[PDB]
């Protein structure tokens, strides 16, 4: 999945 | 004579490094690194070892748990969680280690599971009312508090706080914070629950507010010296230490502690070797 954290994917 | 250790983190990617700070001598040294790259994990001190729960290895969200022996200086791996958890909160309550919230990372999590040193096993308990990623947790008077975080469902950073009673096995909302704090640094000092820093989107705060369980009210204290999110938090000897984190752009190598008596935040005379974010911290004896 995306490397970024969930809040930063936003 | 205690020592403070910092486990894993980002700098800027997942690392294995683990630094140690000697208070008596004021110095940072490297100790036994992690068996694997780990960041965004939950780090707690459960007598008398340090635990690294879940997290991110730079590529995958993990369910594994690693344990550190401060005498032999080595990491061993206990039972893995039922679910993969990253950016989760972890704490110890009634001889149980709770893993709270996190990221899947397909979806934010509201589930909570606990670990027993007796059976070496993880089991689910009552889930939270709101799913929380980038969440911080604290234990005050036999109660478990989940502070702020991020809700992927409503797509917003949270100001709500939930309380868990192990006796009744259910979560209830308490007093909301003065503002929305995701990835806040959460710790407990003198029976008071602290919510330090945090962020709402691109805005990183240096303000700190503290919760009183008796009165169910939040009150504001002194701002930190710097805006921090995703920092490591632990308390020792009446002082609440905040370690690393980032200002939304750069990971920090500075550490500052809070003195509730004087209402002051004081920087450590010696920064970390490498600036870290999403790194866990704990305090043991040398
Ligand atoms: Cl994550
Ligand atoms: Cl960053």
């Amino acid at each position: 999945e995306c490397e970024e954290t969930e809040v930063d994917q936003h | 004579p205690k020592v403070m250790i910092v486990v894993g983190g980002q700098a800027p990617k997942a690392i294995r490094s683990v630094e140690c700070y000697d208070f008596e001598e004021d110095r940072w040294d490297q100790i036994a690194e992690l068996p694997s790259r780990r960041c965004r994990a939950g780090v707690v001190f459960m007598a008398g070892h340090v635990y690294a729960v879940g997290g991110f290895n730079g590529s995958l969200r993990v369910r594994t748990v690693d344990v550190y022996d401060g005498v032999k200086d080595q990491w061993t791996s206990i039972a893995s969680m039922q679910e993969r958890r990253s950016t989760l909160g972890a704490a110890v309550l009634n001889d149980l280690l709770y893993a709270v919230g996190g990221f899947d990372g397909s979806t934010g999590l509201a589930s909570v599971e606990a670990y027993s040193y007796k059976t070496n096993e993880w089991f689910f308990v009552a889930p939270m009312n709101t799913r929380r990623s980038s969440v911080g947790v604290g234990v005050v008077e036999g109660k478990l508090y989940a502070v702020g975080g991020y809700d992927g469902a409503s797509r917003q950073c949270l100001s709500t706080v939930e309380q868990y009673n192990p006796a009744t096995n259910e979560w209830i909302y308490v007093a909301d914070m003065s503002t929305r704090r995701s990835g806040a640094g959460v710790g407990v000092l003198s029976g008071q629950l602290y919510a330090t820093g945090g962020h709402d989107g691109p805005l990183v705060r240096k303000s700190v507010e503290v919760y009183d369980p008796g009165t169910n009210t939040w009150k504001q204290v002194a701002d930190m010296n710097m805006c921090r999110r995703n920092a490591g938090v632990c308390a020792v000897n009446g002082l609440l230490y905040v370690v690393g984190g980032d200002d939304g752009s750069c990971n920090l190598a500075s550490v500052e502690y809070y003195n509730p008596v004087t209402d002051k935040w004081t920087l450590l005379p010696t920064n970390m070797s490498t600036g870290r974010s999403y790194a866990g911290v704990a305090v043991i004896h040398k």
